């Protein structure tokens, strides 16, 4: 997901502005749905929500717009159990042997004969939660096992939290409401208001460990592999309690990253660190936020946001609609030099031409150079020390950069990586004259619709995720609900789309209508006021009631 | 008195729901979403109830690409009656009313649906829903940033035998 909030110091109108670009599945339980909710006098919010939820998850009101991105904070901890040497179904806490609780669940299973048979399954549980096994990594032997404690299991506040957000007036009010309830499960919150405040919040439900406990309670090997693993044989490694927290064992709001500014804030699924590099966020628990090198999407955004020039709504919109593959900025120049140093290698001929013709984008008309670039980058990432300028923590926005072609070993592997990537591409059934849009589609009934965008790992702000199905790439997730909000005097001007349309049902008139528009990248008005809604020639109305 | 909603649709089928309370508001949301996505919600509720194997057998998968039986085991464990009751008791009156309204609105569409925008009419899993079902979906959403990512790992967790 991407999110950009712009304040009074940077916006062309001196007012707030927000671009909401979450990246979510195009099917299933997390498929966004547009709606506008009003209880006259005390509620008026519009945006998108998830199936089953009677609140708006991402949206805007009279003076406020907000959105979310998935954070990098941990919302659970693994616990390595020290098993009783006499009994692998018992585990030790403070040297004392405790029994595992066993909960059996019964499942009805339909056979081909259509008969229902009953399957019983035992779920083993510790004081921390259920046991989990990753064969070859997290095993359950006679020495150790692993349990998982999910913080959001006790989060009964999630619905009230979004309902409260739906009622928020401005950025300050939104912040109060979110910090007071701590009901946001696992996302960042970014917002902007008419007054021109831009807010970033890493305010979610995060397991709390007092700072002095961390170096003793962590499992070094596992945390180095990105797992929030703790020592489960020590009672002192239980989540710390702070009466200020809305929930026992979670991190108090005062200790979570917040940035309130009037220039801008952004997030593309990296930590809170470089939300705005002018004011870096540091000094948090590793469970909360770390100073990791940012992904190409954030790096792209910051390259468009840094500076003194006023930001327009059009500028933010085109950050999405341009479909620029930003990772090509770091490697393609030197890759083309390589292609020039190796003319008449024959094996490299098709690839070097395609890469040279390529518009460095993931548009419908983008050439096969994108495909070659993708396969190459998948191999280039597996090479060791091939960046000319490796990551410099003093230059986190401009590094890494370039291919170290002045080192003969590197030049050897990069050319091999290219020849391999080329080989894979020629092998596949890709016709000549094939553009990216001919490849990436979304199926609607018996037809296809070409979809612009590419994988976010390649620095495409308009992130689109697809898998190979038959002759094509079928979109499964990515850019979904788009919302760009400004605050002119009349009221909120909201602009965007729901990329995959309102209905998942092929029989509906709204099964592919917005999808056709997304293909053409033609965003639309999101009507909010009574006058905007009345001005719609497609306006329909129905009043329903029934006895309670 | 008691469940009532005014609904306006603009271009592309975007619903605009007006009501005097949370109950009426939920009523409109449930009806409108059902008109667009009744089959989707029905399938996902089956998943959250851990009944995929019951309706579809063990060879199939959920929309999250989990085998039906492991998925059913996970969600049966996750959404036990005791868990759902505690969650419900912890809800504010406003939220309870939203959910009650949603369920009633969704169910009203089901009763009157003639297949115009619903491809799964007649299917046994397409049925009236309850507030508990919405709680099951909410909890499923909650654990997506945690134990939900370890659904397969939870199902696979078994004590060692007499090996080596
Ligand atoms: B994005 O890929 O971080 C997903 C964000 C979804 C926000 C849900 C409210």
């Amino acid at each position: 997901s991407n999110a950009i909030a712009v304040g009074s110091e940077r916006s062309a109108d001196g007012k707030g502005m927000l671009l909401a670009n979450p990246h979510f599945p195009w099917n299933g339980a997390m498929r966004f749905y547009q709606m506008h909710l009003t209880i006259p006098g005390r509620l008026d919010v519009m945006g998108a929500s998830l199936p089953g939820l009677p609140v708006v998850n991402i949206g805007f009101s009279r003076h406020l717009a907000w959105t979310h991105t998935v954070d990098t904070s941990s919302h659970f901890t693994l616990y390595r159990l020290a098993l009783d040497p006499k009994d692998p179904r018992r585990y030790l806490v403070d040297g004392r042997s405790l029994p595992l609780e066993e909960k059996s669940v019964a499942i009805e299973v339909r056979g081909a004969d259509g008969k229902l048979s009953r399957v019983e399954h035992k779920v083993y549980q510790s004081i921390y939660g259920p046991l989990v096994v990753w064969p070859g990594k997290l095993d359950w032997n006679r020495s150790e096992a692993y349990a998982l404690r999910d913080a959001n299991l006790e989060n009964t506040r999630v619905l009230q939290q979004w309902y409260s957000i739906n009622q928020a007036s401005d950025v300050a009010d939104l912040r109060r409401r979110v910090e007071a309830l701590q009901g946001i499960p696992w996302v960042n919150t970014l917002a902007a208001d008419e007054q021109g405040n831009a807010l970033y919040m890493n305010q979610s439900v995060v397991p709390y460990l007092k700072p002095e406990l961390i170096p003793a309670c962590a499992i070094p090997q596992l945390v180095a592999e990105g797992l929030p693993a703790l020592q489960g044989q020590d009672s002192r490694c239980a989540w710390s309690r702070d009466p200020a927290a809305a929930q026992a064992g979670i991190t108090p709001a005062a200790q979570l990253p917040v940035l309130l500014r009037r220039d801008f804030v952004q997030n593309s699924n990296d930590s809170a660190w470089l939300t705005n590099p002018a004011s870096p966020l540091q000094g948090f628990s590793p469970l909360v936020s770390q100073e990791k090198p940012i992904g190409p999407r954030a790096r792209y955004a910051l390259s468009r946001l840094q500076g003194k020039q006023p930001l327009e709504a059009k500028t933010l919109e085109e950050m999405v609609t341009a479909n620029h593959v930003f990772s090509a900025d770091q490697v393609l120049p030197d890759l083309l030099r390589l292609c020039r140093d190796n003319q008449g290698e024959k094996s490299l001929a098709r690839a070097c031409a395609a890469l040279a013709q390529w518009d460095r984008g993931a548009n419908l008309d983008s050439g096969s150079g994108f495909v070659y670039f993708q396969r190459f980058m998948q191999r280039f990432a597996e090479l060791d020390g091939a960046w000319k300028e490796p990551f410099d923590a003093q230059r986190p926005l401009d590094t890494p950069q370039g291919i170290a072609l002045d080192r003969p070993q590197v030049a050897t592997q990069v050319r091999q990586a290219l020849a391999d990537a080329a080989a894979e591409v020629e092998k596949s059934g890709i016709p000549d004259g094939a553009r990216w849009g001919d490849l990436q589609v979304s199926t609607r009934g018996q037809e296809r619709i070409a979809i612009p965008g590419g994988d976010g790992h390649f620095g495409v702000y308009n992130a689109i995720q697809s898998v190979r199905k038959g002759d094509h790439l079928e979109v499964v997730g990515g850019t979904s609900y788009i919302q760009l909000v400004t605050f002119p005097e009349e009221g909120p001007k909201a602009r965007g789309l729901l990329a995959f349309s309102q209905s998942s049902d092929p029989r509906s008139p709204h099964y592919r209508d917005q999808t056709e528009l997304f293909s053409r990248q033609q965003w639309q008005t999101l009507p909010f006021s009574d006058r905007q809604i009345d001005a719609d020639p497609q306006l329909q109305r129905l009043s329903i009631r029934e006895a309670a | 008195t008691g469940l009532a909603a005014d609904i306006r649709w603009t271009a592309y089928g975007v619903p605009h729901i007006r009501a005097k309370d949370e109950r009426g508001l939920g009523y409109g949301i449930g009806y409108a979403y059902a008109r667009d996505n009744a089959c989707l919600l029905a399938e996902e509720i089956v998943t959250a109830r851990g009944e995929r194997a019951r309706y579809f057998g063990s060879e199939g998968k959920s929309s999250a690409e989990l085998d039906n039986l492991p998925s059913d085991i996970f969600y049966a464990w996750l959404n036990q009656p005791e868990a759902l009751q505690a969650f419900w008791q912890a809800q504010t009156p406003a939220v309870r009313q939203l959910l009650e309204g949603y369920a009633a609105g969704f169910n009203r569409f089901l009763r009157e649906a003639d297949g115009k925008t619903t491809s799964c009419l007649g299917q046994p899993w397409l049925r009236a829903i309850a507030t508990d079902d919405l709680l099951r979906l909410t909890r499923r959403l909650l654990v997506e940033g945690g134990v939900g990512q370890f659904a397969d790992a939870l199902v696979a967790a078994a004590p060692p035998g007499a090996e080596k």
